């Protein structure tokens, strides 16, 4: 099955098909590896009798999935879409974060070896396209949606929002980036900026900084729009929570990029447009508080 | 128009009239032994009614001589056929047709 | 540079170098040889498609195809070969086929570029005006049909008739049909702008229409009585035998019901179930050399030779059949129910030998009445005639045989019968000596 | 081997494991017809099956006739307009869209110029909007591509200029939510499409050359009509769309001025007189025995769009809602102030008389005057005594004509009196 | 002859490509080409070609594909396209449908059941080559299905009996050339609802113990997957019919209960739209 998916993704199409079977099986695998609840749940359980067993079972499930070549399948499926946002890319990223949970190192080594031995160029370009295709708060869309059928949702057209086109997809993509670079992986940290073996170099760091600047500008514009009001709407609460979660995920991804001592990544951060983003965030915080 | 070569004995008293269906189990045949359609391999009766000219006039001109239970060999002039080109796809142009019409029942 | 019939030693004409270049180019466009692994095959296919698209864009926005068409000045088999150098078009067919194959491969590409060979009429009619090779046209039509079907509207009734006429003057090659399959639905990818027009136009031409037959199986029956007629030492010339039929229902399976009581020529007609361009024939009165007698119709080789006689009817129940034989003066007349019929047969196969035979189909019952106690003659023999009994050999009993076929329907035993037409091998004649 | 085999195998395995998924997917397709209407549903199902069978293959000469016959058979359907939910869930609109893509093909070829299915299907699908607006919501997604390929020439009214804009107009007929859901890029697209109609005209009707039909050109009015439908509502003017529409229209000059000088143009005081002197006595062409209505109709459509684009005053915001800036901008486009003289003239001439003389072909229409008075009411209004003291009437010549044209005659009346009556009905200037 | 083509390689290819052309010209529905093709090949010829044993494998598959593309092409395609609509009418006979035939919650036989859906009309044609305006049709000739079903069942039983023995010499050509066209014909006859209840019972009992136990090649597995998909689709259709049959009674009870409660403030009291209607 994994060979079938890999050979379907390897053959060029210049178009992302539907492939409902791929979606169903990626969802099945992601739910199979999602044994944990990632919440409080029960009371304070002891942290060695069950925690070690849970880690061992997660490692066993990840080994079962990736011993057949799941990592190569995920990389090929990501590189297949030439920077086009699609549900199949979302399913692939969900599978990636499902098999990369816990900061596994064997899958990271396998992906790095595959990328080095194949000299792939479409992966980084696809990642840059996905970053450029991400969404923002879209203040004008929220303003238009606020005034509907006189006031509110009197028309009852549907339960949709049309205020953040891709927020779960963006969070999944950045969680995949963080997990893929987790564990102070120095070679993988340096591989996202240089690509020495590759003929064409794409800087993921600058794209991440640009996306952070974009979301900071969007949040500041939302605050400036809402500065005249006094009470918080429920839609305002949901949009604020989504924006805060996306910004927190981007910040975590940036921390994992330079968590270990990496001179090149630190200099790239310093020479980027980070400082304007931090200035805007501080300006937002000083009045949010 | 048509030549009637009887190949079976007939009573000669019962004749097909106008306004009633006639059961005919024939077998078409082109020239030099070729054929194109048979109406007995399907094992179904072929019933047609006289008056609306839904069938070619060759059958009408050929069924006015033989009686019930009499098998005859028919020949169709291209002038009395469909036309200069005939039926497109099964009849060649300017070609005569051979039939083996037979009357069994009259209703 | 040598198109204008210039002097040969002035500017060189390196046929060997251009042949080597063409061979290297054709081997350079090799199909990816899919028997190897998927990764390398996919890489080769991607490189080939990108190369072909780029070559297209670089080449025939305004060039390449014009150069190839100007190169195609070979309109004579050997005149231009002799006029310019020793030979010019020694291998024109192979290079033309390979050039069209590479052209179609370039047209395929990434399924996004089909303009020159699919949106024009002059180049298509220039291709169709020669009609020597069909590999390139099939490839380009198949690729257009796969990508986006829009090159079939160019194909008109004239092109279809020209392609069909290729099967008439030139023998079948199974490639024309594989092309006409590509001018059809091809399981979904169809356009009814003109493809259905030409599909309906395939039928009235009747140069593609084929005829199929379905005939019942029949066998020939002969007794052991051999005439053994010779020249100079003849013994008997008169014979008379009759047969009876009781169950003779027609329409058992179809109109193809065979029931013949006459004779067929020994030389020319053989017990073979098929063969021949003119439908062959495996019964009496089936071939051109026989006549047959069903009582009404005497066709031979699909030729209308019916006779006229009063009270014409099939060989129904209680209908006698009589036969007459003569050797000095050819005069054969057939009498049914006491009334002789017309159709006198003259100058039969006097030279040689012939045997009494009869053909029959399924669901028939016939009786043999040769004479004596075995055969009771219903009607009296004509004057000057003798019954078919005097030609009985001693120390044997007359019976019927299998008419020199191979094997009948046997369940357990599986015997093989060797070459034995009759009692002798060289000639079937008596031995009068002095 | 044979990866299609393993693909089908695992598809079947997953589908048989996840029966709940098949159950939830199949249920929206299901419908339920009651009793008697089975017979009329069978014919509809057969017609749709024939359409779907012809969908995969393309259309030619007789196939267009077959499709039109099938559509004529499907129009006289009882349960067509009685079960809109079945019509939406049965996926006909996707079939018609795919047929449209097949007909258009690559584009800029127009092998067959006979769009009649699309207009009838769109109008009959969008006529009902009180129930199951989800069909219009679905067509809103296709609206972007539909506006992308807005070709010229519609066979149903024998007009040219915009083939599929009727579908868009029916899509934004009376839906305020759909109008609010409109975005900026498609408005930019239609603005650039309108900006391309600035080329001058030499003959009575010519696109590039070799004219065929020279009755009446309307190629410049369809875009304005679509913008008017997208900027207004049943009884309200959407300000969010109006602001971006007027900003895009004012950002670049696209209205060519055949009588003014310099950049800009849009001079009514000369162009209207040129139109009424070139269209009343002569034909649409210059040299003609004793442009046409196209230029004046285009100007009236632009005026209607601008008037409906102006924000409503003293109804929601009166001087405290940023509308002052846009009102001043609209006022700056004086020639626009001095349109009362334009509204005063009555260039119709009823002619007629004693010896029959029926039918008019080059008559001024009162709808254009209604457009001028609507623009005046929307922008300036009659809230001040100055306008009443300057005009004292909606019009002297039209009112005198209406007073004179009052007789029980089948030839003098029922030809122009209806238009004047409608124009007087639409005149609310003396009101308020 | 007819069997001499097993030696002549070129003539066998010629005839196979002629059959492929005949299949390709008349496909995806056609008006007059089907009749002209039926002029050349008739019912008894096709029946003997599909029932013969010594016939070459290529010609057998060609004749099978020709028969399917002439007769069972348009109707089967139309039914396949409509099979994803699930339009269930409400009459007096559509209420007697349950999820299980008994109270034991038995799964039951997927093939046998009561559908009461909106099936298309099976209207054939009887042209006899002397007629006019013969365009709306399904079958150019009148195939006798009563003997066709029996022939198909008999040949399927013979084929599975031969394959159970695992003979070295197959029927035609090899083990797949005799088996792929037979399953193709059986599948394209089963999807059209031609088979009756007893034929469905025989088919189900044929594979219940087995057809899936021996070794099969790839195309036979493809055909088996298609048959299983059709069976599961029939099960889904039965489930949907049972669901809507229960839903009619449930919504009737809900309407009765809502009518029992008195809550009306509109001027048009006791109106039908007060139960279930937006306005």
């Amino acid at each position: 099955l994994i060979l079938l998916f890999s050979r379907t993704a390897l053959t060029e199409k210049c178009k992302l098909e539907e492939d409902f079977l791929y979606m169903a099986y990626a969802d099945i695998m992601a739910k199979s590896c999602h044994d944990e609840e990632d919440d409080d749940g029960e009371e304070e359980v002891k942290s060695f009798e069950e925690k070690e067993m849970e880690k061992q079972k997660l490692l066993y499930q990840q080994a079962r999935l990736h011993d057949r070549g799941a990592a190569e399948m995920v990389l090929q499926t990501i590189s297949a879409s030439k920077g086009e946002t699609g549900p199949m890319v979302a399913a692939t990223l969900k599978l990636g974060i499902a098999i990369l949970n816990g900061g596994n190192s064997t899958v990271q080594q396998k992906m790095l070896d595959y990328l080095k031995e194949k000299k792939d160029v479409g992966f980084f370009q696809s990642l840059a396209g996905l970053m450029q295709s991400c969404s923002v708060l879209d203040l004008n869309a929220f303003e238009r949606q606020n005034k509907a059928e006189g006031l509110g949702m009197v028309t009852e057209e549907g339960s949709g929002e049309k205020v953040l086109q891709d927020d779960e997809f963006t969070c999944d993509l950045f969680r995949f980036l963080q997990l893929l670079c987790e564990g102070h992986n120095s070679d993988f940290q340096n591989y996202l900026r240089t690509q020495t073996g590759n003929n064409t170099t794409v800087n993921i760091i600058i794209s991440t900084v640009d996306y952070l600047l974009r979301v900071q500008e969007s949040i500041s514009d939302f605050y400036w729009y809402y500065s005249g009001k006094d009470i918080i709407d429920e839609q305002g609460q949901r949009n604020f929570s989504k924006a805060i979660q996306v910004a927190k995920q981007v910040f975590n991804t940036l921390t994992e990029y330079i968590q270990g001592p990496c001179t090149g990544n630190q200099q790239s951060l310093a020479h980027s447009r980070l400082w304007d983003a931090v200035v805007g965030f501080l300006h937002v915080f000083a009045h949010m508080q | 128009g048509v030549e009637i070569e009887t190949i079976s004995p007939g009573d000669g008293r019962t004749f097909p009239k106008k306004g009633q269906t006639c059961v005919v189990h024939y077998t078409g045949m082109l020239q030099n032994g070729k054929k194109f359609d048979s109406s007995r391999d399907r094992n179904k009766p072929f019933k047609f009614r006289i008056g609306k000219q839904e069938v070619i006039k060759g059958f009408e001109e050929g069924a006015a001589q033989m009686s019930l239970g009499q098998r005859a060999k028919l020949t169709c002039t291209p002038d009395v056929a469909y036309g200069a080109t005939g039926h497109p796809g099964v009849i060649p142009p300017n070609a005569t047709l051979i039939f083996d019409v037979e009357l069994l029942n009259l209703e | 540079a040598l198109s204008k019939k210039v002097k040969l030693p002035t500017i060189d004409l390196p046929i060997e170098s251009v042949s080597l270049s063409l061979q290297d180019l054709i081997g350079y466009f090799h199909p990816p040889d899919e028997h190897l692994e998927h990764e390398d095959k996919q890489n080769r296919l991607r490189a080939l498609k990108n190369r072909q698209n780029l070559f297209q864009e670089e080449g025939m926005i305004n060039l390449v195809l014009e150069c190839i068409d100007r190169l195609h000045v070979y309109s004579s088999a050997a005149h231009f070969a002799d006029v310019a150098g020793r030979e010019a078009g020694e291998s024109w067919k192979s290079i033309l086929n390979s050039l069209y194959e590479l052209l179609a491969a370039l047209i395929r590409g990434n399924r996004k570029n089909c303009a020159q060979f699919s949106g024009s009429l002059d180049w298509l009619i220039s291709r169709l005006e020669r009609l020597e090779a069909s590999s390139g046209i099939l490839e380009v039509l198949h690729c257009v049909l796969v990508e986006s079907p829009e090159a079939l509207n160019i194909i008109k009734e004239g092109h279809i008739k020209s392609i069909i006429s290729l099967l008439d003057k030139h023998g079948r090659n199974h490639k024309v049909l594989d092309v006409l399959c590509s001018l059809c639905v091809c399981h979904g990818v169809a356009v009814r702008s003109n493809q259905h027009l030409i599909c309906d136009n395939l039928l009235p031409g009747r140069d593609l229409l084929l005829q199929t037959r379905l005939v019942n199986h029949v066998s020939s029956m002969r007794p052991n009585i051999f005439l053994g007629v010779s020249e100079g030492s003849a013994q008997y010339k008169k014979w008379y035998y009759e047969l009876m039929v009781d169950h003779t229902e027609p329409f058992v399976t179809a109109e193809a019901t065979h029931l013949r009581v006459g004779w067929a020529s020994t030389e020319g007609y053989s017990p073979y179930p098929g063969g021949g361009e003119e439908w062959g024939g495996n019964g009496v009165g089936d071939d051109l050399f026989s006549y047959g007698f069903d009582g009404l119709h005497l066709w031979s080789g699909c030729i209308a030779r019916t006779v006229s006689s009063p009270n014409q009817h099939l060989l129904r129940t209680d209908d006698v059949i009589s036969c007459c034989l003569d050797l000095s003066a050819p005069s054969i007349s057939f009498r049914i129910n006491g009334q002789p019929v017309q159709g006198m047969f003259e100058n039969f196969n006097i030279d040689g030998l012939f045997f009494p035979v009869v053909s029959f189909s399924a669901g028939i019952k016939v009786r043999f009445l040769l004479g004596g106690r075995h055969g009771e003659f219903k009607f009296l023999p004509p004057p000057g005639y003798a019954a078919c009994y005097e030609a009985v050999l001693p120390k044997e009993k007359l019976k019927v045989e299998h008419s020199r076929e191979y094997k009948q329907e046997r369940t357990y035993t599986r015997d093989l019968l060797g070459p034995t037409v009759s009692l002798t091998q060289a000639a079937f004649t008596p031995v009068p000596v002095d | 081997e044979d990866p299609e085999l393993v693909r089908a195998m695992f598809v079947l395995l997953h589908r048989q494991y996840d029966g709940i998924g098949g159950l939830v997917r199949a249920l929206p397709k299901t419908y339920t017809i009651n009793g008697v209407s089975v017979e009329d549903t069978i014919n509809l199902l057969a017609s749709l099956g024939q359409i779907r069978s012809l969908l995969s293959v393309r259309m030619g000469k007789e196939e267009e006739k077959l499709m039109i016959r099938g559509l004529g058979d499907i129009m006289n359907n009882k349960v067509f307009y009685q079960h809109p939910n079945l019509m939406r869930a049965l996926g006909m609109h996707e079939t018609v869209m795919e047929v449209m893509v097949n007909v258009l093909g690559g584009g800029e070829s127009k092998e067959i110029t006979f769009p009649k299915m699309v207009a009838n299907c769109c109008r009959f699908l969008c006529y009902f909007c009180r129930i199951s607006r989800q069909n219009q919501k679905a067509m809103f997604d296709h609206l972007s591509y539909l506006l992308e390929n807005s070709s010229v020439g519609l066979a149903s009214p024998a007009m040219r200029g915009s083939t599929p804009l009727d579908v868009a107009a029916a899509s934004v007929m009376d839906n305020n939510e759909l109008a609010l859901a409109l975005r900026e890029p498609d408005l930019e697209k239609v603005v650039r499409y309108l900006a391309g109609c600035g080329l001058q005209s030499c003959q009575m009707l010519v696109s590039k050359g070799y004219p065929d039909i020279g009755w009446n050109p309307v190629e410049g009015e369809r875009y304005l009509d679509f913008l008017r439908f997208a900027v207004f509502c049943n009884g309200e003017s959407v300000e969010e769309n109006a602001n971006v529409v007027v900003r895009l229209l004012i950002r670049r000059p696209e209205c060519f001025g055949p009588a003014l000088r310099g950049e800009g143009g849009n001079g009514l005081l000369a162009a209207m007189e040129e139109a009424i002197k070139i269209a009343e006595d002569p034909s649409r062409d210059g040299p003609s025995p004793t442009m046409g209505n196209a230029i004046m109709t285009f100007y009236a459509a632009l005026i209607d769009l601008l008037g409906r684009c102006a924000p409503e005053m003293h109804l929601i915001h009166a001087g405290k809602g940023e509308a002052i800036r846009i009102r001043s901008i609209l006022r700056s486009l004086g020639d626009l102030v001095g349109v009362i003289s334009i509204a005063f003239q009555m260039p119709t001439i009823a002619k007629d008389g004693k010896v029959v003389e029926p039918d008019m072909s080059a008559g001024f229409c009162p709808d254009h005057k209604a457009a001028m008075v609507l623009f005046l009411d929307r922008v300036y209004g009659i809230e001040v005594q100055d306008f009443l003291l300057h005009l004292l009437e909606v019009g002297f010549l039209p009112d005198l004509r209406a007073a004179a044209s009052l007789d029980t005659a089948a030839l003098s009346a029922t030809d122009m009196a209806l238009a004047l009556n409608r124009y007087l009905c639409t005149a609310v200037l003396p009101l308020l | 002859d007819i069997l001499e083509l097993t030696e002549q390689e070129e003539l066998l290819q010629f005839h196979y490509h002629t059959l492929r052309l005949y299949s390709a010209v008349c496909a995806l529905g056609n008006h007059r080409v089907a009749h002209a093709l039926c002029s050349h090949v008739d019912e008894p010829q096709l029946l003997y070609a599909i029932e013969n044993k010594y016939m070459p494998g290529l010609l057998r598959a060609g004749y099978y594909d020709l028969l399917i593309d002439i007769h069972l092409s348009s109707y089967a395609t139309a039914r396949l396209m409509m099979n994803n609509e699930f339009i269930v009418p409400m009459t007096e006979e559509t209420k007697s449908i349950t999820l299980f035939p008994d109270e034991n919650k038995k799964h039951g036989l997927p093939g046998i059941g009561l559908s009461t859906s909106l099936r298309p009309r099976m209207r054939f044609s009887s042209p006899s080559f002397v007629s006019i305006s013969n365009d709306c049709y399904q079958y150019s000739p009148e195939f006798p299905l009563d003997i066709l079903k029996a022939k198909t069942i008999q040949m399927l039983t013979e084929a599975v009996k031969e394959g159970s023995l695992h003979a070295r010499d197959p029927v035609g050509g090899t083990t797949e050339f005799l088996f792929v066209p037979l399953i193709k014909l059986f599948y394209t006859l089963l999807i059209m609802g031609i088979f009756h209840n007893e034929d469905l019972k025989h088919i189900l009992q044929l594979i219940e113990p087995g057809l899936l136990q021996m070794k099969l090649p790839e195309p036979v597995k493809l055909q088996m997957c298609l048959l299983l998909q059709y069976l599961c689709d029939c099960q889904v259709r039965h489930r949907i019919e049972a669901i809507v049959a229960f839903s009619d009674d449930f919504v009737a009870k809900l309407q009765d209960n809502q009518r029992f409660r008195y809550n009306e403030v509109m001027q048009a009291l006791n109106m039908s739209a007060a139960l279930t209607a937006r306005k």
